């Protein structure tokens, strides 16, 4: 590819700067808006004791030893089901 | 089994490992070859006050050596792949039992028609009758028809351990959430022994495998009988 | 009826010594077979094919796990 | 290689009881623990 | 005196103190692990970040302050970030080996599917994409950054360096939060052990570069690089265009791919 | 746009990479960080090694190519010769540091 | 002045000497742990208990004898001292980073030490193949002290591998190109690769395995979708370059010593030499599931494997016939070092001829688990890397040193092990090829003969082992001071003198281009 | 700011004999025994744990 | 400078040839009886 744009003539600070503010931060902008807009709490699903998930080989070195580093109360159940 | 001071295989017990004991003796004699081949040049090199010390030309002699050891190899791989790809025919078996590892013990299921299935224990040398081996015989022993192909599937229901019989070329590991299949084939009844071949802790020395090999008539009296 | 079963068949679709898919698979047809027959009326006597083989292929232990897990609603294959 | 004569020469009596005291030092300790095995196994 | 452009080094206590370091915090992970206590571990990595400090000062006063930097020393410098740089390439391939490995041929465990059963992925379209966007975009000002320094421009320089960090920060907060919204955890089979290894490594690497940035960034405002002169600045941007690579490929492979 | 306020080798650089950077300017190369150049190592015109004492190891590499390297200590006095092609090196002493 | 020197060191003979002091040491353990082994295999029945103390025994054997003993001795010792010397170079390129890769190791050692003291052990294998090595099989913290041991382990050896390459590719005479380096430096390079490549993969599956038995992973648990066959690929696909990394310093000093009493000026075919030493480093990167014949694999992949591993022949061929070569019309020293490198030759050739045999997917189904494997690996790693270890040694240590050795006693010692090692492995061929199995405490009373003659041989070599120790004392003791030695026109390395100063190469080699 | 890297090279140029992780001044030897006393006390520590992990509890 | 030659380039004594025989059966003689001890040590806990 060769992408869209052109200049080429010289690549140095002034282009770099020109990249930054012209075509990298407004596609950080842009994703930033569509990603504060498709969020929203999708809801949660059944639980379903599976065997194959919330594994308990041994347990966690922090807290009651059932909870996983980054537990969120809202979506992660534990090997029981959702917590109250 | 494995006679005292043994030096080679045990003798065949099935097709594929007579093929494999003989395609053994052709490499064989390729390793005495070039080891002797090996200890009679560095004597050679060795023994004559002659000397040339300056410097001598690479770029032909290479050549020689380079040639003659890829000729080898393939002398070597042809027979080799052609026993591999023979193990791998589609034969289509008469019977299948699955054996499942265990620490310390190998579980046997012969589920084609009857649920079928019994634990194989090694008979403690404390506990051992006259004549019998020590820490080679078991409780129950796997009975199989002669002369009859069949399909052994293993698997693990715990750490990992692997289902040998040298006399019959066999040796397939065991391991949990896994069904490695193989084919079996005794050309003659008889006692057929292995053991555990993978490190599972404790006891991995003592877990042997015994195959008894009769007619098919007898074999299905036992199964019976089993029941 | 077209039986006469003594072992399961070579499967081209499972021609190598990793027979794991080869039971699971039997054990899936067979229940998803009897699902539909008991479903729309019909005989689960044609499910009996795959019936033999995941019996004759499966460990025990699995079969019975995997039943288990149907009945407390945590099977995680599809049926 | 050429070299000097040994400045602190080590004669055979020396060496003798150089290499006795290197066995020894390898031998005594493993055969204590190997000797007292049994009184290891059942204790 | 010597005749050669080789950098003789002052016997050091650090190399001693970065493997004592390294035995606590192995040590503190056991006994975190099994005899629950994280004595051992917090020493470990006090004396770690210690070592690191010193052993890296002093770096900066053999070549910044006493002139030691031969060309021929920094070429060497240069073959030694370039190795560091693929052992860390081949220590994530491990990762990603282990990725593909489980995904490619999902066990009945699973439902003989992948994503497994139960596994909700997150969407890559989402806070991935952003995160994919904010990379890339630091990858951009990076390199003004380094122009701008050979320029001899120190402001635009300082400014596109600081637009870097941002971003790297701003990648990090956004991933410690879709840690905490993710419906999957560590322990959700293996989906979740590769996932969370593997982006946790590349997470931390992250820190990492962009901790290393920092440092840059305030030796820059000390005046230490001279426009010719900043081999601190370019290890630092090629380890931080690594970890951007890195994170392409987990999101081709993980977020997309294996969604 | 643009602007300064970053400092340059010439303003900055010190220690030895300064002395390596001015000795580089004048054409000279006091840390040994070019290969030398072979005269034509006759007896009338031997290869020059500089020192800073009096003797130093030179390594001949005979033909070019040749992956054995040869050698030996240059001692000051009469020149000597590459004990394999016989090719002539004479050292010539002393200073570097003013 | 003491810790400034020894503690706080930046010169590379010093840091070498740490290393072959450190390798030493652990190869006096080494040696312990390979009697435990003998003694338990000498006589039928149960000597020291069941399966789990004596698996800790072979498993550390292996560990200290790879890890601490033979890696540290050559890479780490030999390495260091010599090749900043065959370069004419002042240093490493990071001397400082180079103390560090020293100074990791003791603490490596005491982790390994430790997951022996707790617990019950790791009894599990120097490949520590899970489930037996999880949390469950093995509970408590000796397999995660394993783990961290081979951390440590992995990070000295990888910061080793980056000093290395950058000090062979930047520090060499600014006329010296890549091939007018010596083999040794070039063996040490091309090991530092294989290095830089394959341990981060080991550290990758390792820590997978640590996660796996205390993070609640499950990437080799079933029950989670993982596979156990996971962990042999990563632990494999390091392995096999493994191995490459313990023989290759080895042929490099084979090729000075066979070269140097030869009185050869230059190894025959040194470019043919190059190119066998890469193609083998390239070939051993291809060839890991060689290791997994047995665990189920399709028949194409194991032709694959097959075919690939047998062309490594081809190279290591191309090897071994040069340093006949090399032998060819020299005017043979009869030193204790090249008695060691002769051995070398032969016993390593054997090993490698049966590693052949082990390639054929088919006969190893057979030959697998069994001690057919044992002796292979003894013969190329007892006997080829040990060899090559005990003939640069004697070879170089009066250059270490600036004392020498009694050539008497050496050869005394090298005809003691000689006989001990072929007689502890050679009868292990017959075991294997009749079905004994690898890891077993006890056997089956048929294979009462061979083990019993194996143990005995064990024995002759510790007999060598401690003879050893002793002949070390006596040179250090006599105090016979180095004056003269020859070829030093072609071996850089001994143009300092013996001991070379602390600092070498100061003012640097004269190398005109010509 | 100002460019003051000329005061800090005349500081650790100064022939003094210090080696470069003390030549800062006295704050240098106060990290270095700060960081060489937990590093020697985690050790010894360490060694304890092990000595206690060693033996069984029953 | 650090002492140059032959017995002084080690961070050992080789002074005296007793002491240093002492010291040499201490060094190599502790790594050789570790694993036996240790073995004694798991022997003795059950
Ligand atoms: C220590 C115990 C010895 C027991 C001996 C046999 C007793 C037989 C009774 C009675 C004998 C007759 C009745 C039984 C016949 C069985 C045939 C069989 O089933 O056949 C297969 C069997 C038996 O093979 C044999 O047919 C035995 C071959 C023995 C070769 C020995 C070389 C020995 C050299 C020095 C002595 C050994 C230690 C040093 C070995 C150094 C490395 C070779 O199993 C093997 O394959 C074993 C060998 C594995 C491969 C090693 C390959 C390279 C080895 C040597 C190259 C040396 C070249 C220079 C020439 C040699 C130069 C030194
Ligand atoms: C370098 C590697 C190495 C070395 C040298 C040895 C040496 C020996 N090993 Fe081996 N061994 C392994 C690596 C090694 N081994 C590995 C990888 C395994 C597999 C483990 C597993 O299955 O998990 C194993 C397994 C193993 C078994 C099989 C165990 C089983 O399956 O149950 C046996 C059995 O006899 C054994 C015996 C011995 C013996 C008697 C020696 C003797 O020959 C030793 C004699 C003494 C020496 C050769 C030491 C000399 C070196 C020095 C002391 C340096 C000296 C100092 C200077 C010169 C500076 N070993
Ligand atoms: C120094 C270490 C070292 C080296 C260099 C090698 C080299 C080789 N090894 Fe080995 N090997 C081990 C250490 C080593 N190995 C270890 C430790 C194990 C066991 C690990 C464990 O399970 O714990 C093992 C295991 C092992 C296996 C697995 C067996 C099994 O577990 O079932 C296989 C499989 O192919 C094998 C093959 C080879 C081959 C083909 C070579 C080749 O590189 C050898 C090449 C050399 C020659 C061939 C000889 C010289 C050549 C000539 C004179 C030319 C003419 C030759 C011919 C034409 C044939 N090795
Ligand atoms: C914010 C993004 C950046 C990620 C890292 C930041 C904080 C975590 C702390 C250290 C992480 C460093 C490396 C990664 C190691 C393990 C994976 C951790 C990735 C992570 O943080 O994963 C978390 C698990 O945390 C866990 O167990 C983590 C438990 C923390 C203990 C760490 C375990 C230490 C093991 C380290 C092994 C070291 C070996 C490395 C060797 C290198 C080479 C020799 C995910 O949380 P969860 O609740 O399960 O799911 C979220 C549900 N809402
Ligand atoms: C599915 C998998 C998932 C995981 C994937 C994860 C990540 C993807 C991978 C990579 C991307 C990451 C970062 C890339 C950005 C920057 C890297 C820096 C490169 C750079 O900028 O290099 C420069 C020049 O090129 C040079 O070095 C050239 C010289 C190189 C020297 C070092 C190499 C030496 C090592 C061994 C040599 C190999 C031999 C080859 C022949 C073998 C044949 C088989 C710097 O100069 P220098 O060192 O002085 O050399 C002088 C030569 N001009
Ligand atoms: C909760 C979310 C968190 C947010 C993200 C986190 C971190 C980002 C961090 C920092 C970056 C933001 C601003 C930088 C601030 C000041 C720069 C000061 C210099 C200046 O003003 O630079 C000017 C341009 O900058 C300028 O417009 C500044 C440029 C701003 C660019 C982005 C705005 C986008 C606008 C909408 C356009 C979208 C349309 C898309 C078109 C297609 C694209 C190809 C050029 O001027 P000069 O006369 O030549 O220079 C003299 C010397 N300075
Ligand atoms: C690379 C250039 C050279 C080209 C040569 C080719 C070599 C490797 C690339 C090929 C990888 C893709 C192949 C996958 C296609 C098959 C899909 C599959 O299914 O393969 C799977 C594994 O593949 C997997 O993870 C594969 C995982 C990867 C393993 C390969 C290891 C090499 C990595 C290290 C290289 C470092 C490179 C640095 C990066 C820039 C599972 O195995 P199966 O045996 O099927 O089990 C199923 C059974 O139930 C039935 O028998
Ligand atoms: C919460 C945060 C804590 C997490 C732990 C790790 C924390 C930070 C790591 C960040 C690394 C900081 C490195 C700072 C290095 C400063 C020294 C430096 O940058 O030194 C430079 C040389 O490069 C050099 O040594 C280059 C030095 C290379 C260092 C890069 C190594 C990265 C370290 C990674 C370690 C973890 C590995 C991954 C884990 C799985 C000095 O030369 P110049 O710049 O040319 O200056 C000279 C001119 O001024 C002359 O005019
Ligand atoms: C379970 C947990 C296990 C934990 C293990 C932790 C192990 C050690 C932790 C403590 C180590 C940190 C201390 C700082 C190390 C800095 C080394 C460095 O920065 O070394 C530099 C060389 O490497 C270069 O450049 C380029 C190379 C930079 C390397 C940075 C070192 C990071 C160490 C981690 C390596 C992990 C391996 C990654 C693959 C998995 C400089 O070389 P020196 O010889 O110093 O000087 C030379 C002078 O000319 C400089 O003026
Ligand atoms: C190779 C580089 C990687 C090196 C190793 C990485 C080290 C990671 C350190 C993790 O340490 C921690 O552990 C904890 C456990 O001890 C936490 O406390 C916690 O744990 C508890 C103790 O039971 C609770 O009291 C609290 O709620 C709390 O969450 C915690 O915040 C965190 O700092
Ligand atoms: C694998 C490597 C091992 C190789 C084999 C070892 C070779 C022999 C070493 C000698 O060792 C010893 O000999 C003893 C017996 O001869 C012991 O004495 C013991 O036995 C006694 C006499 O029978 C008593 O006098 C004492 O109480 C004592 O404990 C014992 O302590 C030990 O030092
Ligand atoms: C003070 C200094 C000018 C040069 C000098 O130090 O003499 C200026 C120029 C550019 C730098 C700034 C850059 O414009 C980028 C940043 C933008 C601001 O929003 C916050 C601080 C910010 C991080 C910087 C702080 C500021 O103090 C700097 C360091
Ligand atoms: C061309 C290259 C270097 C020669 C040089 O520049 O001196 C040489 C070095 C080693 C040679 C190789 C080795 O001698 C091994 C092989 C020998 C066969 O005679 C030809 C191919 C063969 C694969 C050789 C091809 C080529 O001539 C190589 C690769
Ligand atoms: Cu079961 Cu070994
Ligand atoms: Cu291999
Ligand atoms: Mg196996
Ligand atoms: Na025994
Ligand atoms: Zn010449």
């Amino acid at each position: 590819a060769s992408a869209a744009k052109g200049d080429h003539g010289g690549t140095g600070a002034r282009t770099w700067r020109f990249l930054t503010f012209g075509l990298a931060l407004p596609s950080v902008a842009l994703c930033t808006l569509n990603s504060w807009l498709h969020s929203g709490h999708r809801e949660r699903p059944a639980f379903i004791p599976y065997h194959h998930l919330r594994i308990r080989t041994k347990p966690f070195s922090w807290g009651d030893g059932n909870h996983t580093f980054f537990h969120n109360p809202r979506v992660n159940p534990l090997p029981t089901g959702y917590e109250k | 089994m494995a006679y005292p001071m043994q030096l080679g295989f045990q003798d065949a017990t099935s097709p594929i490992m007579e093929e494999l004991l003989h395609f053994h003796d052709h490499t064989l004699m390729i390793v005495f070859l070039i080891s002797s081949l090996v200890l009679y040049i560095i004597s050679l090199m060795l023994t004559t006050k002659l000397t040339h010390t300056s410097t001598m030309d690479a770029q032909e002699v290479e050549t020689i050596w380079t040639i003659l050891p890829a000729i080898i190899l393939i002398l070597i791989a042809l027979p080799s792949l052609r026993i591999l790809y023979m193990m791998d025919e589609i034969n289509n078996p008469s019977l299948t039992v699955k054996t499942m590892g265990h620490q310390w013990y190998w579980s046997y299921e012969y589920t084609d028609y009857e649920d079928l299935s019994f634990d194989s224990y090694m008979i403690p040398t404390s506990e051992l009758k006259p004549g019998e081996l020590r820490l080679l015989e078991v409780d129950n022993r796997v009975v199989l028809p002669m002369e009859m192909t069949i399909r052994m599937l293993v698997s693990s229901e715990d750490v990992l351990h692997s289902w040998a019989v040298p006399s019959l070329g066999l040796k397939t590991d065991a391991i949990p959430g896994r069904l490695n299949q193989t084919t079996l084939m005794s050309s003659r009844p008889g006692l057929y022994y292995g053991q555990c071949s993978e490190i599972c802790g404790s006891n991995h020395s003592f877990m042997p495998i015994v195959l008894e090999l009769v007619p098919l008539k007898y074999f299905e009296k036992w199964s019976a009988s089993m029941l | 009826k077209i039986k006469n079963y003594q072992t399961a068949p070579f499967d081209s679709r499972f021609p190598n010594q990793n027979q794991t898919r080869n039971c699971w698979q039997n054990y899936l047809d067979f229940h998803r077979c009897e699902k539909a027959m008991t479903a729309k009326g019909g005989d689960v006597s044609v499910c009996e094919w795959y019936r033999r083989v995941y019996k004759s292929l499966c460990p025990i232990s699995w079969v019975s796990t995997w039943d288990d897990r149907r009945a407390e609603g945590t099977f995680p294959g599809k049926i | 290689i050429t070299a000097k004569p040994a400045k602190t020469p080590t004669s055979p009596k020396e060496q003798a009881i150089g290499l006795s005291v290197t066995f020894l030092s390898f031998l005594l300790p493993a055969g204590w623990v190997l000797y007292h095995l049994d009184n290891y196994k059942k204790s | 005196h010597q005749t050669h452009a080789y950098h003789m080094v002052n016997p050091s206590p650090w190399p001693l103190t970065g493997a004592l370091s390294a035995l606590l915090m192995t040590s503190g992970l056991t006994m975190w692990f099994h005899f629950n206590s994280m004595t051992l571990l917090m020493i470990g990595l006090t004396t770690n970040m210690l070592t690191m400090y010193q052993w890296w000062r002093d770096v900066i006063r053999e070549s910044t302050f006493q002139g030691h930097h031969t060309p021929a020393v920094q070429k060497g410098l240069r073959y030694g970030m370039i190795l560091f740089i693929i052992s860390e390439v081949l220590f994530f391939t491990g990762f990603f080996w282990a990725f593909y490995h489980s995904s490619l041929a999902p066990t009945p465990e699973l439902g003989g599917c992948w994503p497994p059963t139960g596994i909700h992925p997150l969407n890559p379209l989402e806070v991935p994409l952003l995160n994919t966007s904010v990379l890339l975009a630091s990858g951009v000002s990076i390199t003004w950054a380094h122009h701008s320094l050979m320029e001899g421009d120190r402001k635009h320089m300082l400014q596109a360096l600081f637009i870097t960090i941002t971003l790297g920060v701003y990648f990090t907060l956004l991933q410690a939060s879709e840690y905490y919204e993710a419906p999957f955890t560590i322990s959700d089979g293996v989906y979740g052990s590769t996932f969370f290894v593997a982006t946790g490594f590349h997470g931390l690497h992250v820190i990492i570069g962009s901790t290393f940035l920092i440092v840059c960034f305030f030796r820059q405002l000390k005046f230490h690089f001279t426009s010719n002169h900043h081999f601190g600045f370019e290890a630092a941007a090629w380890y931080w265009h690594f970890v951007d690579v890195v994170w392409l490929f987990l999101y081709v492979s993980i977020y997309w791919w294996g969604s | 746009a643009s602007g300064g306020g970053v400092p340059t080798d010439e303003e900055q650089a010190t220690g030895l990479e300064r002395e390596v950077m001015l000795a580089a300017r004048k054409g000279q190369d006091p840390y040994n960080i070019l290969a030398p150049k072979a005269t034509s190592g006759t007896k009338e015109d031997p290869n020059l090694v500089p020192s800073i004492t009096n003797k130093r190891i030179v390594g001949c590499i005979c033909e070019e190519d040749n992956s054995t390297v040869i050698w030996f200590w240059l001692h000051k006095g009469e020149a000597q010769r590459c004990p394999s092609c016989g090719t002539h090196y004479k050292l010539v002493p002393h200073q570097l540091a003013h | 002045m003491f810790i400034n020197r020894w503690l706080f060191s930046t010169n590379h003979k010093d840091i070498g000497t740490l290393y072959l002091l450190f390798g030493a040491w652990a190869g006096m353990v080494g040696t312990a742990l390979s009697l435990l082994i003998r003694a338990e295999l000498g006589q039928p029945g149960t000597l020291l208990g069941d399966d789990q103390i004596y698996n800790v025994v072979v498993t550390a054997h292996a560990f200290v004898m790879i890890f601490f003993m033979v890696m540290p001795i050559m890479i780490g010792g030999f390495g260091n001292w010599l090749v900043p010397l065959m370069i004419g170079a002042p240093d490493m390129a990071f001397p400082r980073m180079n103390n560090m890769s020293f100074w990791l190791l003791p603490p490596s050692f005491l982790l390994l030490l430790a997951s022996s003291m707790v617990e019950a052990g790791a009894g599990t294998g120097w490949t520590v193949y899970p489930p037996l090595a999880g949390n469950l099989a093995h509970a408590g913290a000796s397999v995660d002290l394993t783990i961290f041991s081979l951390h440590l382990a992995g990070v000295s050896s990888i910061l080793g591998a980056i000093n290395f390459i950058t000090t062979i590719i930047n520090m060499k005479p600014p006329a010296m190109s890549q091939y007018q380096t010596p083999l040794f430096v070039w063996s040490v390079m091309i090991t530092a690769v294989l290095l830089l490549l394959s341990l981060p993969v080991l550290a990758a599956g390792i820590t997978m395995l640590l996660t796996d038995r205390n993070l609640n992973t499950t990437f080799f648990d079933p029950a989670g979708g993982g596979d156990p066959i996971l962990y042999q690929h990563l632990f494999w696909f390091f392995g096999h370059p493994e191995v490459y990394i313990l023989i290759l310093p080895g042929f490099g000093m084979i090729s000075h010593i066979v070269t140097y009493y030869s009185g050869k000026k230059e190894p025959f075919g040194y470019m043919g030499m190059v190119w066998a030493m890469m193609s083998i480093g390239f070939l051993g990167f291809i060839v890991w599931a060689h290791h997994m014949f047995t665990v189920g694999m399709d028949v194409d992949t194991r032709a694959y494997f097959t075919s690939a591993t047998m062309i490594i022949a081809i190279p290591t061929g191309v090897k071994v016939f040069s340093w006949l070569a090399t032998l060819h019309g020299g005017n043979i020293k009869w030193s204790p070092a090249m008695m060691w490198a002769l051995g070398f030759i032969f016993l390593f050739t054997v090993g490698g001829l049966t590693g052949i045999v082990l390639a054929n997917s088919s006969l190893d189904i057979v030959l697998h688990d069994t001690y057919y494997v044992v002796a292979h690996f003894h013969y190329v790693l007892s006997m080829g890397a040990v060899f090559a270890i005990m003939g640069g040694f004697v070879h170089w240590f009066p250059l270490f040193s600036g004392y020498t050795l009694n050539d008497t006693w050496a050869k005394i010692h090298f005809a003691i092990m000689f006989v001990g090692v072929n007689m502890t492995f050679f009868p292990q061929h017959f075991l294997g090829l009749s079905g004994m199995p690898r890891r077993y405490s006890d056997y089956p009373d048929a294979y009462t003969m061979w083990n019993t003659i194996s143990s005995m041989g064990s024995f002759i070599s510790l007999t060598a082992v401690m003879l050893m120790v002793f002949i070390i004392w006596e040179a250090f003791a006599s105090k016979r001071e180095v004056l003269t030695v020859d070829l030093t026109t072609t071996n850089l390395e001994w143009l300092n003198g013996c001991p070379p100063p602390y600092h070498t190469f100061e003012e640097p080699t004269y190398v005109n281009l010509k | 700011f100002e460019n003051r890297v000329a005061e800090k090279q005349k500081l650790f140029q100064e022939d003094n004999g210090l080696p470069v992780h003390l030549k800062g001044g006295a704050t240098d030897n106060i990290l270095y025994r700060v960081t060489m006393t937990l590093c020697l006390g985690g050790t010894l520590y360490s060694l304890y744990c092990l000595g206690w992990a060693s033996f069984p509890h029953k | 400078h650090y002492e140059e030659g032959p017995g002084k380039n080690i961070p050992f004594s080789v002074e005296n040839k007793w002491r240093l025989l002492a010291m040499m059966t201490l060094f190599f003689g502790s790594g050789f009886a570790a694993p036996f001890f240790i073995v004694r040590h798991q022997l003795l806990k059950k």
